[PDB]
Order: C-alpha cells, then sequence, then structure tokens
C-alpha cells in the first residue's frame, strides 16, 4: 500500500527525479499537521463500536425491509455479517485517514466489493446509506471542539469525508 | 511500500483490528523524526550533482582499472561513464526517497530487489557501489540527527551490497 509520502515518492520515481522544493514543503506541511490526524484516528477508533451500532440501528429503523423475514439482514448470521461489514469499512476508512491516502482502502476493501454484494444479493445502496451514517458520526466525534487544544481541522474533516464518500460510491 | 505508517496499518490489518495507541505512537515517532529526515533529504538533493560527481571519481580512484579496461561493463567509454554516473545518481535518489518516506521501502522495491541478479548478470562489482556510498557518507556535510538519518540509509545500501 501507500501513504501520502510513498505516493509522492512513487510518482517521482516513475519520472526518475528528485523531489522539488514544493514537494518537500507539501510533505513537510503534512508532518506539521500530524497531531490533528492522530487525534482524528484515535477519536474515531475509540468510538468505533458506538459509531457502527448507532448507524446500524438507524439504518434498520429507516429501512425496515432489511430486517423483515426474507430481508438481507434477517437471521443472526446475516445481521452479524452486516455489522461486520460496517466495522470493516470503518476500519479501512480509518487506515486511510492515518495514511493520508486512499490506497489501502481501495485495494484491500473496496476492490471487488460491488461485485461481491451483487453475487450475494446484498443491496449496495443500503450499505452506502450505512456508510454515510458512520461518516456523519465519525466527523462529529473527530471534530468535537471539547477536550482538545483548539484549532482548525476543516481540511482534515474534508479529507475524511472524502474517504467515506469514496467507500459509499464503491458499493452504491 | 515499507514505511512506518504502512507498516503500522499492515500490522492492524493482519490482526483484523482497528489501529490502536500502539500504532499511533509509532506514527508519531515517524512524524517527529521527519524533521531530521526531511533536512537530510533536502540537503542531499540540493547537493546531488556534486555528490554524484565526487562519488563517481572516488570509485574510479579506488578502482583505476574501471577507467581503462575494455568491456561494456566498465567506465572506459563515454557510454560506460554515463551508465556509472546514472547508477550512482539512482542510489542517491533512492536514499532521498527513503528519508522522505521514513523507511527503506523505496530502496527495497526500486533497487534492492533483484540487485544481486543484476550485478551478476551484467558483471558489475558490488565493491564499486560500496565505495561510491562510502564517499557520499563521508562528504554529505550533514551533522547531528540529520547526519544520523542519512547515514542509516546509506549504510543500509552498503549492507545490501555486502
Ligand atoms: C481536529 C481533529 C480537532 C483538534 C485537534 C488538534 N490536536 C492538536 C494537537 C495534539 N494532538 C495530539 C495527539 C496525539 N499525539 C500522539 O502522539 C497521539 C497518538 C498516541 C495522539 C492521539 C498531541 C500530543 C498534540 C500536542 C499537545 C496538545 O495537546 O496540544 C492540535 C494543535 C496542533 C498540532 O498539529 O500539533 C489541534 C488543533 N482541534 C480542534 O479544535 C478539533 C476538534
Ligand atoms: C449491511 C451494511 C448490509 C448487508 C451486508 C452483508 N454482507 C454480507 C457478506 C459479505 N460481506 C463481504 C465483504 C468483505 N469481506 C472482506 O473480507 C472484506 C475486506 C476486509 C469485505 C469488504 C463478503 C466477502 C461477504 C460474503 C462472505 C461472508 O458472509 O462470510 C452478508 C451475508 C449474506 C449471506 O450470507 O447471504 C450480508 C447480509 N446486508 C444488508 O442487508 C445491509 C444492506
Ligand atoms: C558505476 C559504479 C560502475 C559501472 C556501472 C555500469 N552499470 C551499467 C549498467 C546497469 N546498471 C544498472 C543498475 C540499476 N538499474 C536500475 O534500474 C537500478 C535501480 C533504480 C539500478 C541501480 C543496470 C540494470 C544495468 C544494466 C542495464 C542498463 O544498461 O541499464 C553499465 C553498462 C554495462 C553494459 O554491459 O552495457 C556500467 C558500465 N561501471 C563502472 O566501470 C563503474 C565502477
Amino acid at each position: 500500500m501507500l501513504d501520502a509520502f510513498a505516493k509522492v515518492v512513487a510518482q517521482a520515481d516513475a519520472r526518475g527525479e528528485f523531489l522539488t522544493n514544493a514537494q518537500f514543503d507539501a510533505l513537510s506541511n503534512l508532518v506539521k499537521e500530524g497531531n490533528k490526524r492522530l487525534d482524528a484516528v484515535n477519536r474515531i477508533t475509540s468510538n468505533a463500536s458506538t459509531i457502527v451500532a448507532n448507524a446500524a440501528r438507524a439504518l434498520f429503523a429507516e429501512q425496515p425491509q432489511l430486517i423483515q423475514p426474507g430481508g438481507n439482514a434477517y437471521t443472526n448470521r446475516r445481521m452479524a455479517a452486516c455489522l461486520r461489514d460496517m466495522e470493516i469499512i470503518l476500519r479501512y476508512v480509518t487506515y486511510a485517514i492515518l495514511a493520508g491516502d486512499s490506497s489501502v482502502l481501495d485495494d484491500r476493501c473496496l476492490n471487488g466489493l460491488r461485485e461481491t454484494y451483487q453475487a450475494l444479493g446484498t443491496p449496495g445502496s443500503s450499505v452506502a446509506v450505512a456508510i454515510q451514517k458512520m461518516k456523519d458520526a465519525a466527523i462529529a466525534i473527530a471534530n468535537d471542539p471539547n477536550g482538545i487544544t483548539p484549532g482548525d481541522c476543516s481540511a482534515l474533516m474534508s479529507e475524511i469525508a472524502g474517504y467515506f464518500d469514496r467507500a459509499a460510491a464503491a458499493v452504491a | 511500500m515499507k514505511t512506518p505508517i504502512t507498516e503500522a496499518i499492515a500490522a492492524a490489518d493482519t490482526q483484523g483490528r482497528f489501529l490502536s495507541n500502539t500504532e499511533l505512537q509509532a506514527v508519531d515517532g515517524r512524524f517527529k523524526r521527519a524533521v531530521a529526515s526531511m533536512e537530510a533529504a533536502r540537503a542531499l538533493t540540493n547537493n546531488a550533482q556534486s555528490l554524484i560527481d565526487g562519488a563517481a571519481q572516488a570509485v574510479y580512484q579506488k578502482f583505476p582499472y574501471t577507467t581503462t579496461m575494455q568491456g561494456s561493463q566498465y567506465a572506459s567509454t563515454p557510454e560506460g561513464k554515463a551508465k556509472c554516473a546514472r547508477d550512482i545518481g539512482y542510489y542517491l535518489r533512492m536514499i532521498t526517497y527513503c528519508l522522505v518516506a521514513g523507511g527503506t521501502g523505496p530502496m527495497d522495491e526500486y533497487l534492492i530487489a533483484g540487485l544481486s541478479e543484476i550485478n551478476s548478470t551484467f558483471d558489475l562489482s558490488p565493491s564499486w557501489y560500496i565505495e561510491a556510498l562510502k564517499y557520499i557518507k563521508a562528504n554529505h556535510g550533514l551533522t547531528g540527527q540529520a547526519a544520523v538519518e542519512a547515514n542509516a540509509y546509506i549504510d543500509y545500501a552498503i549492507n545490501a551490497l555486502s
């Protein structure tokens, strides 16, 4: 996989060149903003269970057909599989946040997910709804001004939202 | 690519778990050390040409036969001299990538993998590259932790050739 740093290095190698001052400055900036990134990952991870469970409950309340006999999340086996997926998606999203690059998410999680749900008969559109729910909750927790040194993490929240949307698009 | 960050998430992924404080501290260590690593990377890049030129001559001085011996694997022709300067530049570029990434990943993937096969097939002597790397280490001009960073990756290359 790749993180924000390896990404720049790979692009440079393909061109056979050393990094420019602008590139060094860009990566230097990322390091300067590192604390915020760590806080976001810690905060989302520390509330992973609630984020998944709250989103799941909301999903089933809004889309009751999923939990009616015959529904795709009916039976404990399928419900467990569904909850597992939400946790898995949230897990890879947080990996992407730490890396500052979506590569790990695209490669080890989203790749072929579309096709998987299609073969199983799982409604990807509903999965996307679940992902969107975790996104809103994850960002609310990560960007909670309470209990942390005040500062602006808007760009970071924008980046985080991008990964969630990326996952939502890959399955919807 | 091997970096403290991809390594941290690779560990959590293989364990099928969310990142823990254990991995977060690792990444912070990398973020803090980045200050010295970036300083080293910028310096080596800034002085890349002189380091490459000086390293090439160091090899030719240590191994005079490489400037006169007949054969495409030697630097006894303009093409061979160019191939050599090219290679030395590749090594230096790789060390800067390692410093930028905070790990050996860049060098491991683009240069070390297949290195032994290459040197054997084209009759290139590891000792030549070791001498060039020793020159870079002795003359990069860095001090303090920036020098510690540069030397760690230079020595990693030397070890890969030994
Ligand atoms: C955006 C998410 C919110 C926000 C964040 C914010 N955090 C800091 C600074 C620090 N964050 C940490 C956190 C960690 N360091 C680690 O090594 C680890 C892993 C084990 C974590 C979780 C630390 C130590 C600091 C510095 C000390 C301090 O507490 O101040 C900042 C300041 C900036 C920086 O980049 O260093 C900010 C702005 N602030 C908000 O208002 C959002 C809700
Ligand atoms: C919940 C949001 C929705 C839902 C989900 C649901 N998913 C499955 C089954 C599978 N999910 C995956 C996905 C992954 N496996 C991986 O290893 C990874 C990367 C780490 C991913 C993203 C796979 C492979 C399966 C099939 C294999 C298995 O279940 O072990 C199910 C099970 C369906 C069935 O048994 O027929 C369900 C129910 N279902 C919903 O209704 C929601 C919209
Ligand atoms: C320089 C220290 C000495 C030397 C060098 C010399 N090298 C070659 C040819 C090759 N060098 C490489 C090395 C790399 N290729 C890579 O992709 C990478 C990593 C990014 C490295 C380090 C390779 C693969 C070759 C062979 C293929 C090619 O020509 O590119 C030559 C040419 C040999 C020939 O037979 O034509 C030479 C002369 N020669 C010396 O005398 C120095 C002591």
